[PDB]
């Protein structure tokens, strides 16, 4: 009766889900810049380059090691033109070209290209870049030349320490922006950036400010669609037969998946009185002497599945709209459609209701999110 | 190194064999042990015929493995 | 003889004689009750139904079709029933 | 009119220290003027004559008597002022006076001394001072929003006692399921008990002490750092639920009671998940090895389940398994209804079987390769047979780890009878032939076709069984771990082995395996063709022995050289027979075709 239960653990264990899932390391502002620092000292160390042609190495190949090796053993001649370190293949001047001024040959300053340039005018050119916010756009003055100017070159021409910290703070945007693993977050004012191991497209929270959003794009997690989709259906929201009866078939056929939109998006955003008035519901049911307080716990869990559940109907009908219309299709709606009627029947158990039972509640629970699984599966 | 060889009616026999041993000179180990020609002996480990031209070791035969001794068909 | 046999208790497991062990409307695995008959509680009444063009489905589910539309939600071909499970 | 309410305030003063006088007065202003001036004028006097009183007097005595003593003093005071209040003024007249002399009263003797009486509390929680812990909430509830902290503070001081008696009793507790649930019972119980006697149940106190113990349930310190607690409670429901002496002595109504106090307890675990996966397992050992104590009462509880709360996933399954082992029940009757008559190797009346639906219970289509007997070899094609006929479209996949029976053993001293599994039966089998003889670890993974690992196992099992003194099977190289079995150990069978009673019946299933490893095909695959290299040189060498032998003949001259090898099977000896035939190995007699020639 004793020695019996030694091995259980393992032997119930006879099978182990979850469709948008997705592993977030969250990182804070400095760890990020750390990071960054690392990989360009190992770049550096690797190719036996400086820090700063290492860093346009990595923003023109969005920071990905393995790729920069591959090009670096491959060609090196062209990896630095391609990430504008030196020019094409295919004595001084004494005059700089835009001022037409004569200077010494010491405030001649030039890049790879060898066009020189006075030294004032380079200070004036870094300075309104700067102030105009460019971070790695920095480039040189003669037209057509794609040649940019490394970190160690603009920092001397920056007389200030705020114009330095302005040149700091866009090129490290910059580099967030072009690191395929970083992002950073779309909040107000929000000092976060989000790291994981390879770039997608799914969910994301920044713990700090509790924002979710997209990874690949910072908007709305749109869950079903693609980002592209996604967008040109918010931009056209806010603005045998005839031509125009086609016409008149579009407008009817878009108002049939817009009005669906607009009353999922309305019940959505109205959640948080229907949140405050279970409380109360529940409130009034535990201060009287029937049950306690743990016995009316499952309606915030079901308040919570049917927010999810319409947060994931309300980003199918633009995924549906711009559907070739095949086999595929029809199912696709059929399972929507029966989608809509069992969150129908579980809201009115839930809310418009008066006697609950636990069993009949949780089974309409398990049967819409199995139907909300279902939906998500096929893409994903 | 020393293995060991297994016959049909379950007579075993012991031979000693270096890593590097082909398994040709096994054979012929077991010709000086038994009485039966080489060429009515196929050996068998694991469920795969050992060809002639190979090593021991890369049969990935250890210390104490079992081989399996069958006689051939028709020659017998 | 040593060690002979005086009782014995055979255990067999029984599953539908399908192909890609997926109803494909509601996603649910074959071997399992769809989910109105499994919440309902009606259980061992709900069956599997084939087709001329060789496509499984529930019978609960392809009735729900078929008083939609009378083609296969697979092959745009009409649905013929071949054969009903049980 | 200010003379006659300024002297009354002077014997209000000395009743205060140590009656119609003031109620005419009372009446007379009520009446002059319909109740405004008495709300304007009288009304805010004896407010403010009570309240320059009360903040004068009720701080000394405080400093006098300390707040034990203070207390019950502002509730006398109260009392009394309430009392002076109902018979000095207006209130049949629909007057709100006493409700504002009480928020008056209540906001000058309470509120100015909340903190203070608060310490005491966050002091009180321990040590049992119920007594003036109800005296303390009856004052403290008067006041709007005062309560909370005392929620707070026995929230906190449930979750520290709680954690502290865990960890302080965490030696026989990790380990033992019956002291887990004994514990969780008395701490429950015990603040239960305090919660009624200091606050008459009060539902905010209530829910207060059911906030406090879900946090004390869910606590990671049982493996000194995963998820155990369900694990305990499942195991703790099986020895209530299967046929242990624990629920030998028990009747039904006390297992009844028992089971509810773990369904009370269960309802504030947080991953109700693993729980019923644990359940499920021991149902299934239960219902397949029928050893219930009581079957009413495993579907009492699976209702009981449905109604807690549980996932709708696995009650629905439960249900199916129930509902499954109905319709097998009838199946069998049916089936041996059928055999009755033409009876086989095994009579009709000794064999049972379990058609069972694949989605409730295990489902996997695994392949495990076992070497079965004869007697088992005949019996599959019937029942398939016998279920294609009322059934159509339906497949059946055969469960060898779930299969059990009983076999006999005859030594030299007496015949006993044992329960096997199907692993232990084909590894017992290797001694059909050979009784008295020696078998390497080798020669019984050609035997049985087992994989490695299962048969490390299983002989393990079997000959370490732990209760037994003496046992059946025994081996040279004495090890204390399966994992180092070598390719050179010898078995043997027990010929002295006994129970010493002559007869005598034992059990050698614990626990039946509910899963096993993926058995690699490449090791089948090999073992395959070893055994059909190993048969057809055994045939070709009779055939050179005797050129002219019977069929007959041939099967049983085969099990005798093949012995010390393996069985060989009829269908592989068919095979083989064809094989050979059609490479003219062999010839086939013209006259009569059972009879082979060798040429
Ligand atoms: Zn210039
Ligand atoms: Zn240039
Ligand atoms: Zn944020
Ligand atoms: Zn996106
Ligand atoms: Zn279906
Ligand atoms: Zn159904
Ligand atoms: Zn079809």
């Amino acid at each position: 009766i004793e020695d019996y239960y030694v091995g259980v653990a393992s032997d119930v264990e006879q099978q182990g889900f979850d469709p948008e899932e997705y592993q977030f390391t969250c990182l804070t502002y400095k760890e990020s810049e750390g990071a960054l620092n690392e990989h360009m000292t190992s770049l550096a160390s690797v190719l036996k380059v400086s820090h700063s042609v290492a860093k346009l190495i990595l923003v023109n190949f969005h920071w990905q090691v393995s790729e920069i090796l591959d090009r670096y053993k491959s060609n090196s001649a062209q990896l630095l033109v391609e990430a504008r370190v030196q020019p094409n293949p295919s004595h001084p001047p004494h005059h700089c070209a835009v001022c037409m001024q004569f200077v010494r040959k010491e405030n001649l300053l030039s890049l790879a290209c060898q066009h020189q340039f006075c030294r004032s005018c380079w200070e004036q050119h870094c300075s309104v870049l700067v102030k105009d916010g460019v971070g790695v756009g920095v480039s040189c003055m003669a037209q057509d030349c794609p040649l940019r100017t490394p970190e160690d070159f603009v920092f001397p021409l920056l007389p200030n320490e705020e114009l330095r910290e302005k040149y700091r703070r866009y090129l490290f945007r910059d580099y967030v922006e072009s690191h395929y693993q970083l992002q950073l977050c779309p909040g107000a004012d929000c000092p976060m950036v989000i790291r994981v191991q390879e770039p997608r497209a799914r969910r994301v929270q920044c713990n700090r400010c509790n924002e979710v959003f997209c990874f690949k794009c910072r908007q709305m997690y749109h869950a079903p669609t693609d980002c592209a989709t996604i967008r040109k259906w918010l931009t056209k929201c806010a603005d045998n037969q005839s031509q125009q009866a086609q016409a008149r078939e579009a407008l009817k056929k878009y108002l049939f998946y817009f009005e669906r939109w607009e009353n999922h998006n309305k019940s959505l955003q109205a959640a948080a009185q229907t949140y405050q008035r279970i409380h109360e519901k529940i409130q009034e049911r535990v201060m009287n002497n029937l049950g306690t307080w743990i016995d009316w716990q499952y309606l915030q869990n079901a308040a919570k599945l049917l927010a999810k559940c319409r947060y994931t109907l309300q980003y199918t009908y633009p995924y549906a709209y711009y559907m070739e219309s095949g086999p595929r299709k029809k199912l696709f709606e059929y399972q929507q459609a029966q989608l809509e009627a069992e969150i129908a029947n579980l809201s009115w158990k839930v809310e418009r209701a008066d006697s609950y039972d636990r069993g009949d509640l949780e089974n309409q629970m398990h049967i819409a999110e199995q139907r909300r699984r279902t939906l998500l599966k096929d893409f994903h | 190194m020393l293995i060991k060889v297994k016959t049909l009616t379950g007579k075993e026999i012991e031979i000693d064999i270096e890593p590097t041993d082909k398994v040709e000179r096994i054979k012929e180990r077991v010709e000086e042990k038994e009485g039966i020609p080489p060429q009515q002996q196929r050996l068998i480990y694991s469920g795969k015929q050992m060809n002639d031209e190979k090593t021991a070791a890369d049969y990935k035969i250890l210390g104490g493995s079992v081989l399996h001794l069958v006689l051939a068909l028709r020659g017998g | 003889k040593m060690f002979s046999l005086k009782k014995w208790n055979a255990v067999a497991m029984w599953s539908w004689d399908v192909e890609c062990d997926t109803c494909a409307i509601c996603r649910v695995q074959v071997m399992d009750a769809c989910l109105r008959c499994q919440a309902e509680n009606k259980q061992e009444d709900c069956v599997v139904v084939w087709g001329e063009c060789n496509h499984s489905f529930h019978n609960c589910c392809m009735s729900l079709w078929v008083k939609q539309n009378n083609r296969c939600p697979l092959c745009q071909q009409d649905w013929v029933v071949q054969r009903i499970g049980k | 009119k200010n003379r006659l309410q300024d002297s009354a305030m002077k014997l209000v003063h000395a009743e205060r220290l140590g009656s119609q006088l003031v109620i005419g007065v009372r009446e007379s202003y009520v009446n002059l003027c319909k109740l405004q001036i008495y709300r304007d004028n009288f009304e805010k006097a004896y407010l403010d004559s009570t309240e320059r009183f009360y903040r004068t007097q009720a701080p000394s005595y405080l400093q006098q008597n300390g707040v034990q003593n203070y207390m019950k003093y502002a509730d006398a005071k109260l009392k009394e002022e309430e009392k002076r209040a109902l018979r000095y003024l207006e209130t049949r007249r629909e007057c709100n006076s006493v409700e504002a002399l009480m928020e008056c009263c209540v906001n000058a003797l309470v509120t100015s001394f909340k903190e203070t009486i608060l310490a005491e509390c966050q002091g009180m929680i321990k040590r049992n001072e119920t007594e003036k812990l109800h005296l303390m909430f009856s004052l403290m509830d008067k006041v709007p929003n005062g309560i909370e902290p005392m929620l707070k503070d026995l929230e906190e001081h449930i979750i520290s006692a709680g954690l502290a008696d865990m960890v302080a009793a965490a030696e026989t507790i990790t380990t033992d399921s019956e002291k887990y649930v004994e514990q969780l019972l008395t701490l429950f119980n015990r603040f239960s008990k305090l919660v009624k006697e200091a606050f008459q149940d009060d539902p905010r106190f209530l829910t207060a002490r059911d906030k406090a113990y879900k946090a004390v349930v869910n606590d990671a310190t049982i493996f000194k750092l995963e998820s155990k607690c369900p694990e305990l409670l499942a195991n703790y429901c099986d020895m209530l639920l299967r046929k242990t002496p624990l629920s030998k002595k028990l009747t039904s109504e006390e297992i009844e009671a028992k089971l509810k106090e773990v369904l009370l307890v269960l309802k504030y675990v947080q991953n109700k998940d693993v729980f019923m996966r644990y359940h499920k397992a021991h149902l299934t050992r239960r219902l397949i090895l029928d050893i219930s104590a009581d079957s009413e009462i495993e579907e009492n509880m699976v209702e009981w389940l449905r109604e807690v709360g549980m996932p709708a996933d696995y009650v629905n399954k439960l249900a199916r398994m129930f509902q499954d082992i109905k319709v097998s029940e009838d199946l069998n009757q049916a089936f041996k209804e059928m055999h009755k008559n033409n009876k086989l190797a095994l009579p009709a009346d000794s064999v049972n079987i379990k058609i069972l639906n694949a989605g409730a219970w295990s489902r996997s289509s695994e392949k495990v390769f076992v070497s079965l007997p004869t007697e088992l070899e005949d019996l599959i094609p019937e029942v398939e047979e016998f279920y294609k006929k009322n059934h159509s479209g339906r497949k059946l996949h055969w469960h060898h780890l779930m299969s059990n029976g009983i076999i006999t053993f005859k030594n030299e001293v007496g015949q006993y009878d044992l329960e096997v599994t199907t692993f232990q039966l084909a590894v017992l089998f290797a001694w059909n032939q050979r009784p008295r003889e020696k078998i390497s670890f080798e020669n019984l993974k050609l035997a049985t076709e087992l994989p490695d690992a299962e048969l490390r196992r299983t002989l393990w099992s079997l000959v370490a069984f732990p209760k037994l003194k003496r046992q059946v099977l025994l081996y040279e190289p004495q090890v204390n771990s399966p994992k180092d079995f070598t390719e050179g150990t010898l078995f043997s069978v027990n010929q002295e082995f006994s129970l010493v009673q002559k007869r005598g019946k034992i059990n050698l299933i614990g626990r039946l395996q509910l899963t096993t490893e993926r058995m690699r095909e490449e090791e089948n695959e090999g073992i395959v063709q070893l055994r059909i290299l190993r048969t057809q040189e055994a045939i070709i060498q009779i055939m050179k022995m005797r050129k002219k032998i019977s069929n007959a003949q041939l099967q049983t001259e085969l099990v005798e050289i093949l012995k010390n090898m393996f069985l060989p099977q009829k269908k592989m000896i068919k095979e083989q027979i064809e094989w050979l035939i059609e490479h003219k190995y062999i010839r086939r007699d013209e006259s009569d075709i059972n009879t082979f020639i060798y040429m």
